[PDB]
């Protein structure tokens, strides 16, 4: 009904209503996948608790699906798409309808992680985690813009495609083509703002 | 396409090659030089329709 709150020390507890809103509903499907029980204040009411060692908790969510999916590879990696060792964690981030970093903190803490992650895994002879391919709109989401944005940004030269597609064809929004390194690297360098 | 419309070709398939056959020649290694000769005769046959 309001927030009202002092020594906001969880990520929970600062904001506009509606960005307090979207942290709920994010945390429910991922969470509460148990069907429907009408459970409507049990719950919720659990969500506080969980964001209250978030800083230190998100990152080993995410680290542990990386060595699950490692061990299960079939492919070398700079062929495989990064969606099948993230499992779209990156499309949610979009259940917050704020765009900007400084106030969606759910993206901002997966920006941070991703960039550790290519920090720890500089290029060398045998491809490793890094060389993953983002497609259009997933590069959309990490940049904070439109996609006919990043369009423009291909055709000004400032970055690269790595997939050769047919003549006479067109590359869909859906089809994966970038390198993670390369998309971490480019917004370090080219997008940040006082946001 | 008759310097009208410029035909909706996508940026990137312009950028792939053309591959071609061709017959070539060049002097090899170390010679000092080539040498080029003809014959020619000439006859004194514009004196008469043939």
């Amino acid at each position: 009904y309001g927030c009202s709150f002092e020594s906001s020390n969880p990520l929970l507890a600062i904001g506009s209503l509606s960005a307090r809103f979207g942290a709920l509903y994010w945390y429910q499907q991922r969470y509460l996948s148990d069907h429907e029980a009408v459970r409507d204040d049990r719950a919720l009411t659990k969500a506080i608790g969980h964001f209250t060692a978030w800083p230190d908790a998100f990152w080993r969510e995410l680290q542990q699906m990386v060595d699950d999916a490692l061990v299960r590879q079939t492919k070398p990696l700079n062929h495989t798409d990064f969606v099948d060792v993230f499992g779209s964690v990156v499309a949610d981030c979009r259940q917050i309808p704020m765009r900007n970093t400084g106030q969606n903190f759910i993206l901002k803490n997966l920006i941070g992680f991703l960039t550790d992650l290519v920090a720890r895994h500089p290029q060398c002879r045998v491809a490793n985690v890094g060389d993953l391919l983002l497609s259009a709109v997933d590069a959309a989401t990490l940049l904070s813009t439109s996609v006919e944005q990043v369009r423009r940004l291909h055709h000004e030269g400032f970055l690269p495609l790595s997939i050769r597609p047919a003549s006479r064809n067109t590359v869909s929004p859906h089809r994966a083509v970038f390198h993670l390194r390369h998309v971490v690297e480019l917004r370090q360098a080219r997008m940040q703002s006082h946001h | 396409d008759a310097n009208l419309k410029p035909k909706n070709i996508e940026r990137y398939e312009l950028a792939y090659s053309n591959p071609q056959t061709i017959e070539a020649c060049y002097v090899p290694p170390n010679v000092d030089e080539l040498y080029c000769r003809f014959s020619l005769r000439v006859e004194a046959n514009s004196m008469r329709p043939y």
